[PDB]
């Protein structure tokens, strides 16, 4: 039930950490049926290196060892990954101006990522350093059979201001929410085994329509 | 450092979803 959930538990725990885990979210059954749609997108060729906002002179797989690809909801074979993204929204909508003072009116379309083990993972770092509009950014995990203390891939959270870091292992049917700003700086351990995640980043309204109008004028 | 330089793309051209 969206309205509980958002209203008495993700908009509180937002509040007050930056960061809220919802687990078994949509249940054993789809997940597994978004587990195989994502590995359908693996298996056909869909993923491609990990980018940056600014690229220089270094390697993209310097900083980011996954591979990718953006989902709409809609594509053939992508239906339940559709669902995923309508549950999300469902939800982000029932917290409408109750996640800090933003006003979300849009998202990003899904990236389905993937960690192909072989030590692969994600430097620390800002989902959204500098204002392109990103405000919370909200993770589905898929991963059935992960075993972090043998296969690793722990996204690490170092939440400003508290006296612990949050370790969040990316569990099968798991859903996580945080401050996609420097609130939340973050790393994505080193992966031994595959590792896929489904991210969406929720846009505020008046910051995305700033960061929209600097790339527009240059 | 420029923490751009470390953070997830996203199109910032083209268009967004509308919620
Ligand atoms: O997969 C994860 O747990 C986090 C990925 C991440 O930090 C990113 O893509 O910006
Ligand atoms: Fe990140």
């Amino acid at each position: 039930p969206a309205l509980k959930l958002a209203l008495e538990y993700i908009v509180p725990c937002m509040n007050k950490h930056g960061i809220c885990v919802v687990d078994d979210f949509l249940g054993k059954e789809t997940g597994q049926q978004i587990g195989d749609e994502v590995r359908a997108l693996h298996d056909t060729g869909k993923f491609t290196d990990g980018q940056l906002v600014s690229q220089k002179s270094d390697s993209s797989k310097d900083i980011r060892g996954d591979k990718i690809t953006w989902i709409e909801g809609k594509e053939p074979g992508c239906e339940t990954i559709g669902l995923l993204m309508s549950s999300m929204d469902d939800l982000i909508r029932h917290c409408n101006g109750k996640l800090g003072s933003y006003k979300i009116n849009g998202r990003t379309k899904a990236m389905v990522a993937c960690y192909p083990g072989n030590g692969t993972g994600y430097v620390r770092h800002v989902d959204n350093p500098n204002g392109d509009g990103r405000c919370v950014t909200c993770i589905y995990y898929l991963n059935k059979d992960w075993d972090a203390k043998v296969s690793g891939g722990i996204l690490r959270i170092f939440p400003e201001g508290k006296a612990q870091f949050a370790d969040i292992e990316p569990k099968f049917d798991r859903l996580l929410f945080f401050w996609s700003d420097r609130r939340n700086p973050h790393e994505v351990q080193p992966a031994y085994a595959t590792r896929y995640a489904i991210i969406v980043w929720y846009f505020d309204a008046d910051e995305r329509a700033r960061a929209k109008v600097k790339y527009l004028t240059g | 450092l420029d923490l751009e330089t470390l953070a997830p793309y996203i199109p910032m051209d083209g268009e967004d979803f509308q919620l």
